[PDB]
DNA sequence: AAATCCACCAATCAACGCCTCCGTGATTGTCAGCAAT
DNA sequence: TTATTGCTGACAATCACGGAGGCGTTGATTGGTGGAT
């Protein structure tokens, strides 16, 4: 299920927010010519979280790379995602709760069970 | 100089892991066959088993027909 | 009450690998630290500060 | 959603550039050449047995199939046979 | 290794959150902390299964497709499909 | 009534990015022999 | 032997990539006040 993931546990005007953002990240990343230096996550501190583990030993280029763009996507994916909540409980404050309620949503976010159990 | 020799060694060391993984595909394709004809051979059998059980309850039927 | 049966066999390696560093790190308190560095901890006493709090 | 089908290039294959330049003499010709033919029949091979590895893998899956498929329903004339004979014997009394 | 090198910088993930929401919207700092904890987790989990691939077939470095391979593992498609795109421009 | 807590500012300096040197792989080339035909 | 092509090492030569190690230079780090929610 290759698109399944980009629309789990919404339901109504909340997929089509998502999915709208996916074909954007997908348009930009098919078009718009990438400059590989420039990035929101610093490359050094992803290659560090990696090797914090000491079962890594080497690391390639791109790992890190690749790391950053499907980091910066993953974060505004879940951002947007928990602020469905807030807007839904009429906040204009995102709330660790908030976070929380839109990870059970998907069984895509299964992993940070252990990060927010709440 | 000491760089040449360092490239003699590292493939001296290229060279024998190339013997190893030759020698170590040759023994997993040994292995596979070995452990894939003891499959076939249990199957086998479980059909015989089964198909035994058939004949078991097909006479049975047909002795009331 | 299912969990992704995909992602399992690795959130069990994880909690391990999670465990044994933490107790490397003997970070055994989960609470984050109020900062970070004293020289910048330092330096955000000494800039000079405005009315509303806002450095100048 | 929607996405062109998009293909990975393989990354850059390290080693020495290769010989652009012909030899001027045939006898370095034929040796080069014969030589060529060395390293390229050897790493092929150990290449062909991965792929000798991968066609006894598939070759047996597809057997495993077939058998867990004739044992079930090889398993469903036992179950069939047992309630139909069960139907048979209690008419007969 | 340093302790917060398991993290990313909150200043870094703090801001690619601000430009998800609205102008009018505000982020807690727990919630900033906690992504942080999240995205940090979401790489050291999926560099744990290519790390573990990576073992079997004997390979210390970890490249950009032993990333790929390992996210579809874990049923990240979407972001899998999504980065070949990224790579596939790089690689050329 | 009660409480909290987050967005405002931007200056220092940890650390990010970058280039160089060092080390380890891969792949290819060639000289000097073997090995059958 | 002589004539002829393959194959077979053994060392050397390029070529790629990963790390670590300084060395510029950037932008992450940081706290008090207001006032909303
Ligand atoms: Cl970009």
């Amino acid at each position: 299920g290759t698109w399944a993931n980009v629309n789990q546990g919404l339901q109504g005007t909340a997929r089509d927010i998502l999915t709208t953002y996916w074909q954007h990240v997908i348009n930009h990343l098919e078009s718009d010519n990438h400059d590989y230096k420039i990035h929101q996550l610093p490359l050094a501190r992803i290659k560090k979280v990696m090797k914090a583990d000491p079962e890594v030993k080497m690391i390639s280029a791109e790992a890190p790379i690749l790391f950053a763009k499907g980091c910066d996507v993953f974060i505004t994916e879940l951002t947007m995602r928990a602020w469905i909540h807030a807007e839904d409980n009429k906040r204009r404050t995102l709330q660790r709760s908030d976070i929380a309620a839109a990870l059970s949503k998907s069984d895509m976010f299964d992993f940070l069970i252990d990060i927010v159990p709440r | 100089t000491k760089r040449k020799a360092q490239n003699r060694a590292a493939q001296r060391a290229f060279r024998e892991r190339r013997a190893a993984r030759v020698s170590e595909l040759e023994d997993q394709i040994k292995k596979i066959e070995d452990d894939h004809e003891i499959h076939v051979a249990t199957f086998k059998e479980q059909i015989a088993n089964l198909s035994r059980e058939v004949e078991q309850c097909r006479t049975e039927m047909g002795w009331w027909r | 009450l299912y969990v992704n049966a995909k992602q399992f066999h690795r959130i069990l390696k994880r909690r391990v690998a999670r465990q044994k560093l933490e107790e490397q790190l003997r970070l055994t308190s989960k609470g984050r630290k109020p900062y970070l560095h004293e020289s910048r901890h330092n330096h955000a006493m000494r800039r000079p500060r405005g009315p509303g709090g806002r450095f100048l | 959603v929607t996405s062109k089908e998009w293909i990975i290039p393989p990354r850059p294959k390290p080693g020495r550039k290769p010989a652009t330049d012909t030899p001027p003499t045939k006898r370095k010709a034929q040796n080069r050449a014969a030589q060529r033919a060395f390293r390229e029949r050897r790493a092929a091979r150990v290449s062909e047995l991965e792929d000798q590895i991968k066609k006894i893998e598939d070759d047996h899956e597809i057997h495993v199939a077939t058998f867990k498929e004739q044992i079930a329903n090889l398993s469903r004339e036992v179950e069939q046979c047992r309630t139909e004979m069960g139907w048979w014997r209690d008419r007969s009394h | 290794m340093k302790e917060q090198d398991r993290w990313l910088p909150i200043a870094n993930v703090a801001r690619i959150m601000k430009l998800a929401l609205p102008e009018n919207a505000k982020i807690a700092k727990e919630a900033k902390e906690c992504m942080q904890e999240c995205v940090s987790e979401f790489i050291s989990f999926i560099t744990s299964e290519a790390s573990e691939k990576c073992q079997q077939e004997k390979r210390k470095t970890v490249n950009g497709e032993d990333i790929l391979f390992a996210m579809t593992s874990l049923g990240f498609e979407n972001y899998a499909e999504a980065l070949k795109i990224y790579l596939s421009k790089y690689r050329e």
